[PDB]
């Protein structure tokens, strides 16, 4: 059957060659990264991103550098899931290439690759992550914001303090939940005060983000915020109390 | 009639309705259809301001007459069948550990355009829970969509489970039970036991400042031997 789809992949209607693609990507044996990476230079647009799709499902890094080529792609979408692909299988020589796709001209393609970039986790991207925090997109700078967050370096705490005064809500909470996952304490106080955020979702991260974070710093914002706090920053305050000892 | 309305690359207009917890929304979308590829590519714009709901528990509410099927499987094609007077599709779908929707709408061909319209009511969700609570990615699985004639009227009955990815890592279910029965009088073909195999991506316009949901899909039919 897998026999079949790579059988299929050879077929003259590109539809036969688009879903015997997705087929070996769901089926995930590596008897079909050779074929599909000949798919990757179909003239179908479609089957292109059918194998890059596939590629990235199958997980095999003998795909890295067929799919780096993609992200050259006149295809948009075929671009995206070249990226997209680099970061679910997780190599590192995709870094660099996805670096430069930051300044890809779709923004979704730009999106993309930062989120590969997190999800690969390498330090390298740290720096141009911090640049595409002000990129023009708003959906850029809150995946920039979320991969700073999962990469976990220090060099992002301050860039992402500022985040939390974005104009939009969703990056200012993206930036809230990754000052959370990296753990520096430089955030304590910027997240209290964005327990006072007009957005209930920055609020709510912003609390978690605190529980999180921890340690003696935050007990006793805590302890004061207990006190000269109001609204939903007291209660944050008065419940980790209570919880936290 | 019915495949021939198909043939090439179809317009497609969705309106939907929808009441949830209390929420009212509506959502109109735009885009094209090409059922020689089984792909969809479709912009949905929340219409009323903020969507109350996220955009992926909605994907599969907001047109399976743009199913591939295969050369072999065209007599089990039910959905191109009834068309241009179309059919009626009803679900129910119950978010595991939450609320639930139910659903009514008609896929016809209006003019030249095909045209899903949509009623949908929502209730039992829980107000900080997934749904409700925003915690959904924004992004969509792969699945099977399994659909089966109806034993009773001319018809056909589909069940399957959609897979959301939470942002915390874990996973959210949402069951799909489903009815689909044909407006008009034309006979329709009452298929063999089958299955859609679905593929979704979701992605924003970036001149678009309303709270939308961009979409391609690659949906085809399979499960039948040859």
């Amino acid at each position: 059957k897998v026999e079949m789809y790579i059988k299929n992949l050879q077929d003259d209607s590109p539809p036969v060659r688009v879903y015997a693609a997705f087929a070996l990507g769901k089926i995930g044996d590596e008897r079909a990264v050779e074929p599909l990476i000949k798919a990757l230079k179909d003239e179908d647009a479609s089957v292109r991103y059918a194998a890059a799709t596939a590629l990235g499902q199958i997980g095999d890094e003998r795909a890295v550098e067929p799919l780096i080529k993609a992200l050259k792609d006149e295809d948009g979408y075929v671009r995206t899931a070249a990226a997209e692909a680099l970061g679910q299988i997780g190599d590192e020589r995709a870094v660099e290439p996805l670096i430069k796709a930051l300044k890809d001209e779709d923004p979704w393609v730009r999106l993309t690759a930062a989120r590969a970039l997190g999800e690969i986790g390498d330090e390298r991207a740290v720096e141009p992550l911090i640049k595409a925090l002000k990129d023009e997109d708003p959906w850029v700078r809150l995946t920039a914001a979320r991969a700073l967050g999962q990469i976990g370096d220090e060099r992002a705490v301050e860039p992402l303090i500022k985040a939390l005064k974005d104009e939009d809500a969703s990056v200012r909470k993206a930036a809230a939940v990754a000052l959370g996952q990296i753990g520096d304490e430089r955030a304590v106080e910027p997240l209290i005060k964005a327990l006072k955020d007009e957005d209930e979702y920055v609020r709510q991260r912003a609390a978690s983000a605190l529980g999180k974070i921890g340690g003696e710093r935050v007990r006793a914002a805590m302890e004061k915020l207990a006190e000269p706090a109001p609204g939903f920053a007291r209660k944050v305050a008065v419940n980790y109390l209570e919880t936290h000892k | 009639k019915g495949e021939e309305l198909f043939t090439g690359v179809v317009p497609i207009l969705v309106e939907l309705d929808g009441d949830v917890n209390g929420h009212k929304f509506s959502v109109s979308g735009e885009g094209e259809g090409d059922a020689t590829y089984g792909k969809l590519t479709l912009k949905f714009i929340c219409t009323t301001g903020k969507l109350p709901v996220p955009w992926p528990t909605l994907v599969t509410t907001l047109v399976q007459c743009f199913s591939r099927y295969p050369d072999h499987m065209k007599q089990h094609d039910f959905f191109k069948s009834a068309m241009p007077e179309g059919y009626v599709q009803e679900r129910t779908i119950f978010f595991k550990d939450d609320g639930n929707y139910k659903t009514r709408a008609e896929v016809k061909f209006e003019g030249d355009t095909l045209v899903n319209r949509i009623e949908l009511k929502g209730i039992d969700f829980k107000e900080d829970g997934n749904i409700l609570g925003h915690k959904l990615e924004y992004n969509y699985n792969s699945h099977n969509v399994y659909i089966m004639a109806d034993k009773q009227k001319n018809g056909i009955k589909v069940n399957f489970k959609i897979r959301h990815n939470i942002e915390d890592g874990s996973v959210q279910l949402a069951d799909h039970y489903q009815q689909n029965t044909p407006i008009g009088d034309g006979p329709v073909l009452l298929p063999d036991n089958h299955y859609l195999s679905t593929q979704s991506a979701l992605s924003k316009d970036p001149n678009e400042k309303r709270d939308h949901m961009v979409l391609l899909e690659f949906v085809t039919a399979a499960g039948i031997t040859l």
